[PDB]
């Protein structure tokens, strides 16, 4: 029984998956943050906008 | 207002009937079950009512043992009782040729007249309950075991079980807010029985100091 | 707001010892009676008013229209409102639901 580095790498799909994620977080989160910044965002009814 | 009053005096009438009847003095049940608009059918509106009269209740007796045996029930009406209240009260009383009598306090009673409220007579004492208490009866609270007093035999049979001297049981003070539901004095014995996390119950025993 | 004698840069105070009440310095003889008013005051302090009509209080202050709940719509959370601390400062307005065994309240 062993473990090698070949165990750990990345593969193929992953790297696209993982592009495009993270490419999905970021423009939501941008989308979040210009609506606060403008005060457009609508205050979540459990604490304050931050 | 005078809705909300009312209100309360129907509530602390039917609490302290409940406990009238919990001690075994003579009840009759369709007053038990009496509502608030029957209480408005039998008492006026709060302008028309006078608190320090209008409420004030005798008619339970022990008729369990004795019928003959009367009990007094009073409701001042200032916010701290005053002696020269509570002395009219105890002449009324000596009057009336009972022993004891209850009082239901409004927001409190003068420090004077709390150390009166040991020592009027070895013969006679005297109870006393704040509204907000009686406002709920703990008798029904959802943490509270039913409590459960028993005649000296019982006790008798009980420490010949376990072969016990009897200051060896748990306690339970006097203050308890139970054991002032009940009335009961120092030295006698209370059954518990507690409902178990199932079909089961345990049973203990508690003496009240 | 606080007021200052011309003569002297101190405090002023005010009395009355005369047919009208003046501003008056207690260090030199300057004085300035008062013949009109003024609208500011130094916002005084007492404390919250929680339960003056705690419980089923009053039933005058009925409403028609509210709310009513994204999840169970059971028929009683009626609105109320309040505020927050001061004359300058904001309102909130909360949503509090409780049947049994549970710990709901909205904001
Ligand atoms: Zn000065």
């Amino acid at each position: 029984f062993s473990i090698g580095i070949g165990d750990v790498t990345p593969g193929q799909g992953l790297l696209k998956a993982k592009y495009e994620l993270l490419n999905a977080g970021y423009k939501k989160c941008d989308e979040y943050i210009e609506a606060l910044n403008t005060g457009k965002l609508q205050q979540q009814p459990g604490c304050t906008a931050e | 207002d005078d809705e909300e009053e009312t209100y309360r005096l129907w509530k602390i009438r039917k609490t302290i009937m409940q406990l009238c009847h919990d001690r075994g003095y003579l009840v009759t049940q369709d007053e038990l079950d009496q509502t608030l608009e029957e209480f408005k059918a039998q008492s006026g509106d709060k302008p028309s009512e006078g608190r320090p009269r209008r409420t004030d209740l005798t008619v339970l007796v022990a008729h369990n043992d004795d019928p003959t045996d009367q009990m007094f029930v009073f409701f001042p009406e200032e916010p701290k009782v005053g002696i020269k209240t509570i002395k009219v009260y105890c002449q009324r009383m000596q009057e009336e040729n009972i022993t004891r009598a209850l009082i239901v306090v409004q927001q409190g009673m003068t420090p004077s007249a709390k150390q009166s409220l040991v020592d009027m007579a070895p013969k006679y004492i005297l109870e006393q309950f704040l509204q907000q208490e009686l406002l709920i009866n703990i008798t029904e609270h959802e943490l509270v075991p039913e409590h459960v007093v028993m005649t000296k035999e019982e006790v008798t049979e009980l420490l010949a079980r376990y072969k016990l001297r009897e200051n060896q049981l748990p306690r339970i003070q006097a203050g308890d807010p139970v054991a002032r539901y009940f009335g009961i004095k120092r030295g006698q014995v209370v059954k518990i029985i507690r409902p178990s996390e199932t079909a089961g119950r345990y049973i203990t025993y508690r003496l009240v100091q | 707001m606080l007021l200052f004698c011309p003569g002297c840069g101190n405090g002023l105070i005010v009395e009355e010892g005369q047919r009208c009440h003046r501003f008056s310095c207690n260090t030199c003889p300057y004085v300035h009676n008062i013949t009109r008013k003024v609208t500011n005051r130094k916002y005084p302090k007492l404390k919250e008013v929680d339960d003056v009509l705690g419980g089923a209080a009053a039933w005058e202050n009925v409403d028609s229209t509210a709310e009513s709940c994204p999840k169970c719509e059971h028929p009683r959370a009626y609105f109320m409102q309040l505020q927050t601390r001061s004359a300058d400062e904001p309102m909130t307005t909360f949503y509090k639901c409780c049947n049994a065994q549970c710990g709901h309240r909205w904001r």
